[PDB]
RNA sequence: GCGCGGAGUCCGCGCACCA
RNA sequence: GAUACUUUAAAUGUGCAAACAAACCGGCCUUAGCCAACUGCAAGGCCGGAAAGAAAAGAAUUAGAGGCACCAAGUGGGCCUUCUUCGGUAAGCGGAGCAGGCGAUGCGGAAUGAACCGC
RNA sequence: CCACCGGCCCCGAAAAUGGAUGACGCU
RNA sequence: CGGGUAAACGGCGGGAGUAAUAUGACUCUCUUAAGGUAGCCAAAUGCCUCGUCUUCCAAUUAGAGACGCGCAUGAAUGGA
RNA sequence: GGGCGGCAUAUCUGUUACACGACAACGCAGGUGUCCUAAGGCGAGCUCAGUGGGAAAUCUCACGUAGAACACAAGCGUAAAAGCUUGCUUGAUUAACGAUUUCCAGUACGAAUCGAGACUGCGAAAGCAAGGCCAGCGAUCCUUUGCGAUGAACAAAUCAUACCAGAGGUGUCAGAAUAAUUACCACAGGGAUAACUGGCUUUGGCGGCCAAGUCGCUGAUCCUUCGAUGUCGGCUCUUCCUAACCUAGCGCGACGCUAAGGGUUGGAUUGUUCACC
RNA sequence: GAGUACGACCACACUUGAGUGAAAACACCAUAUCCCGUCCGAUUUGUGAAGUUAAGCACUCAAGGCUCAGUUAGUACUGAGGUCAGUGAUGACUCGGGAACCCUGAGUGCCGUACUCU
């Protein structure tokens, strides 16, 4: 009454193919990483965002000048 | 069916080679591992802390996290119709630096050297020739290939 | 299993907080109250005709219990509960 | 009686490491000493190796590499004659001097000699070393003693005190110094100073001369006519000589 | 689990029973 | 060993890589990260360079458009064969591994035959 | 003229309605 | 907790071993609430079993009379 | 088949298993519901099993690659140790809802890995330690203990309740509270499944063939049939086979070859087939 | 050409038996009032320098082992194929991959940092 087999299973699994893994650059979250390095990286990223805003303002002013 | 534990059926997998027992060495201790490196996961049976499951014993992956004594590695695992990216945590005794990209790095270096020489104007090395071309063969020894009475 | 009578630890609890002695007691369940909500509900359900209205457990299989200790230190009044492995005896002495 | 080391005995035999067979290195301790946090991606770490022979003392600063250890700087107790010490090598005072000499040379090489002057005054006191693990931080190294037994008053700790007073950071507790009392859990700076300057040597030398007055120990002192009540002064002068010229070595 | 006895442990008696 | 456990060790397998969100060469900014310190190391960015866009040496090929969702059916009694096999004296017997079939399929062959040969 | 090894064929080879290289036949 | 009661429901072994070729009047042990008494039987109740002896027939796995190591007969669950 | 028996119902090791992983049978050989304040943590000193030579079990010297030990089954692992002796200890505590592995639906439970913070232990130091590596365990509701908002017209003290963390248990172990009998019997179905023929395979029969072990010619399964294929023996009647009892021929009183044309009985006891007179 | 201290790989470095050892060093060796530890200054700890290469150590030389080649051998085994041969066990063939033990030949450590001597 309790049958077990793997007979048709590989054939089923290959109809819609074995999908490849997601590339390394997507879904690259850092949650659960070693805490001190994470804390430092956050501060660096905040400074970088401030710099990006300043650079855009300078570009806008330069274009308005010429 | 009756017994399925964490280390079941690892009698020959988690064993040391003949006349090669012992513990890791200072070369293993002094190896530097960075995030983004390719590593091989090979279980060291004499440590027993932070050992991976037997499924991961021969796989290669990418480091995503370094701790004071541990490494986090990403390893592909097919399940039914897809490939999952599993994150395993191990001690540094159980990993090695992978040489899976040596040929590619060498190819880039040789390309850079060739570019430097071509811009310098230095003479280039002579390119290799094919081994499948024709030619005249001058023989030293000729024999007779035969099946003889004494052969049997 | 044997456990020591006294144990040294801090036990701050808004007082000295330094590593001092503890007084160790073994937890025992209190007596069930007649006016607990749930006891009142069961009594109201059981009154009248109909017989037993809730299941009664019969098929015991466990032979042991977990041990709970209550730890309390001088001055600092708080109590801390700690859990030990299952055992059959649990003597609470320090003879060695 | 069958032989033990037969043919099948050699085929299944695994040899130990070379230096284990020669009985020189304790690899179990060496692994823990060379180990470092993996998050510190191979930043430098230093050992102070102390090795005492029959007739000399050796002290070097070592960093471990895969190709082989490199020695940052080394000092030997056998060159102390060039500073003013003779007939009394390999004792506790010469150990103190060797440590202080190594520290002075090391700070001088690394260019931080003026900063971290050490303790110009000599005393067998205790002062916990300042470390980040707890103002510019002092140069740091951890002590390596090898197979030597770590008993109270042993000369390895005198070598250590020499460097600590020379101005190095070596983490330590004062529990193995000559003046320490275990039951009371305190240190006797007076006794430690006595052993630093070598009063016990003078007491022994007086005793042996007074006894031998009637009718081979301390033969070189007795032959060269070295007198008591000058040993402390000689050591105290040697300390200043080192702090003035840290590199003045044996001639030619 | 609650009361009695008899040598927190045990022994009997009669009672109680929603994980 | 006993009187099959094992140093050695295949064939068939199996993980990773092989230049366009990637990697290589030099400025510079930032971090209450590591280090005795930084002109070293770690991390995130900005400004530049190079680019047989991957040579030659047997030095790939493709009836080769990648990814992401939503809603829902039937099914959850299988059976036969090839090569491995465990139980059983054996079975058109029971239990498994890999692949192909019938079930759901006729047609052309083996006089005849769900599953053989060809298609 | 002997000892052994082959190829075809012949003994070894005994059941229950009359019957099957598919049938006839073929040397 | 103490008494009583089987023409109340029912029960009547665990067994062993000794003795005058045989055998056991004879002895010893184990043991129960008690240890099958008077009777009766291969019975409409006996597995082995077509038991063994006698009779009935030319010949009887059937019938009758005897015997009793009774798988598992027996006293108003009534015996003869 | 079902019942009886058992647990193959939670759970571990070696094999089955086919050099990644996965892989079954009331398959094989064995284990588990506990035990330990040390048998947990750390530092130091030391080397074990055994063998050989000595001294009115113990003392001594040499050798001794693990052949011993590590609570308990097994497999891996380990020698200035992971074993043995010893000193000090309680990291077997707490741990802001960090991340992950195994099972796997990529849910939970149990077990495990890498961490951040507190308070500590041992050590001169680097370090090591949040149990004894790997089996040793448990939802909702209810009860109960520890810790720091509500009872709606207001207020006080009791009492009840609430958020968070544990404990009391479900072994059929992802968790109803459960005894028999039917030959007086019933219903819905099943050839998914037994009792009878038939099929496969073996059995037991049964003597032959070379040589003097060898080589051949009742059971077990569950395929068909539960909107039914009438189940033993005797009587009656026909037909076929040979592995020859008689009758017919041969070769050597018995033994062998050809030959299936003709024949092969009446009764006592028993339902008997057999058996026996 | 050597030595010492720390080492990486961890027998071409190990085990057994002999011979040689310039100077430096390393080591045996002397000792026990103090620091410290034992039944025992044996081990260990402190303080020394009379003697010695006798041992340790290093080098060289002969056997078991170890390491790298050859043979064994296109053998054993094996991926793919047949309306192949054989009652069958099994076998050969066609397109590919391809061992091991035994036996035999050769050798017997090598690479770093610091300081010293002839
Ligand atoms: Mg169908
Ligand atoms: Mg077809
Ligand atoms: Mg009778
Ligand atoms: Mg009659
Ligand atoms: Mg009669
Ligand atoms: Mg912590
Ligand atoms: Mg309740
Ligand atoms: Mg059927
Ligand atoms: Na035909």
């Amino acid at each position: 009454s309790k049958n077990h087999t793997n007979h048709n299973q590989s054939s089923k699994n290959h109809r819609n193919g074995i999908k490849g893994p997601v590339p390394l650059h997507l879904h690259n979250s850092k949650r659960g990483s070693w805490l001190p390095a994470l804390v430092n990286a956050r501060r660096v990223r905040k400074h970088n965002q401030k710099a990006a805003l300043k650079k855009r303002r300078e570009r806008i002013a330069a274009f308005a000048a010429k | 069916v009756h017994s399925y534990g964490y280390k079941s059926g690892t009698r020959h997998l988690f064993a040391k080679k003949f006349r090669k027992h012992g513990v890791p060495s200072v070369s293993t201790i002094l190896t530097n591992i960075k995030v983004g490196d390719y590593v091989d996961v090979v279980a060291d049976s004499a440590v027993r802390e932070g050992m991976p499951h037997k499924y991961y014993h021969g796989r290669t992956g990418i480091v995503w996290n370094v701790t004071p004594r541990g490494v986090g590695v990403i390893i592909n695992k097919p399940v039914r119709t897809r490939t999952l990216r599993k994150r395993i945590c191990v001690r540094f005794e159980h990993v090695r630096k992978s040489r899976c990209q040596e040929a590619f790095k060498a190819k880039e270096h040789q390309f850079q050297a060739y570019l430097a020489a071509k811009k310098a104007g230095k003479a280039l090395p002579p390119l290799q020739k094919s081994s499948r071309l024709g030619g005249i063969v001058r023989p030293k020894n000729v024999e007779v290939l035969a099946r003889r009475v004494a052969d049997y | 299993v044997n456990y020591p009578k006294k144990k040294v630890m801090h036990c701050g609890d808004a007082r000295c907080n330094a590593h001092k002695s503890f007084k160790v007691v073994q937890y025992k369940a209190g007596k069930a109250r007649l006016f607990a909500r749930g006891k009142r509900r069961y009594d109201r359900k059981q009154s009248g005709y109909g017989g037993q209205t809730k299941p009664v457990f019969h098929k015991k299989a466990k032979t042991t219990k977990k041990i709970v200790l209550k730890l309390q230190c001088s001055g600092c009044k708080s109590i801390r509960q700690v859990v030990l492995k299952r055992t059959k005896h649990f003597e609470l002495n320090d003879k060695k | 009686v069958k032989v033990v080391k037969n043919k099948a005995y050699f085929k299944r035999f695994q040899v130990k490491y070379r230096r284990r067979r020669e009985g020189k290195t304790d690899y179990h301790a060496r692994r823990q000493m060379v180990l470092q946090d993996k998050t510190k991606f191979g930043s430098p770490k230093y050992r102070l190796v102390v090795r005492i022979t029959n007739k000399d003392i050796i002290a070097q600063i070592v960093q471990a590499k895969i190709v082989g250890d490199e020695v940052v700087m080394a000092a030997y107790a056998h060159e102390l004659p060039a500073f003013g010490i003779e007939h009394g090598l390999t004792n506790y005072a010469a150990a103190y001097a060797t440590g202080l000499l190594l520290a002075r040379r090391t700070l001088a090489k690394l260019g931080i000699a003026d900063k971290f002057q050490g303790a110009k005054e000599a005393d067998g006191s205790y002062s916990a070393v300042r470390t980040k693990k707890d103002e510019r931080f002092p140069f740091k190294a951890i002590l390596d003693v090898g197979l030597a037994r770590t008993t109270t008053g042993a000369r390895v700790f005198g070598v250590l005190k020499g460097a600590v007073d020379g101005g190095m950071a070596v983490p330590h507790r004062p529990n193995r110094f000559p003046g320490y009392n275990k039951e009371k859990s305190s240190l006797d700076a007076k006794v430690h100073r006595d052993r630093i300057f070598g009063k016990h040597v003078a007491d022994y030398l007086k005793q042996v001369k007074e006894e031998a007055s009637s009718n081979v120990q301390f033969s070189k002192y007795m032959a060269a006519k070295v007198l008591p009540e000058s040993i402390e002064g000689m050591y105290k002068k040697a300390h200043a000589a080192i702090r003035a010229d840290p590199s003045k070595s044996l001639p030619k």
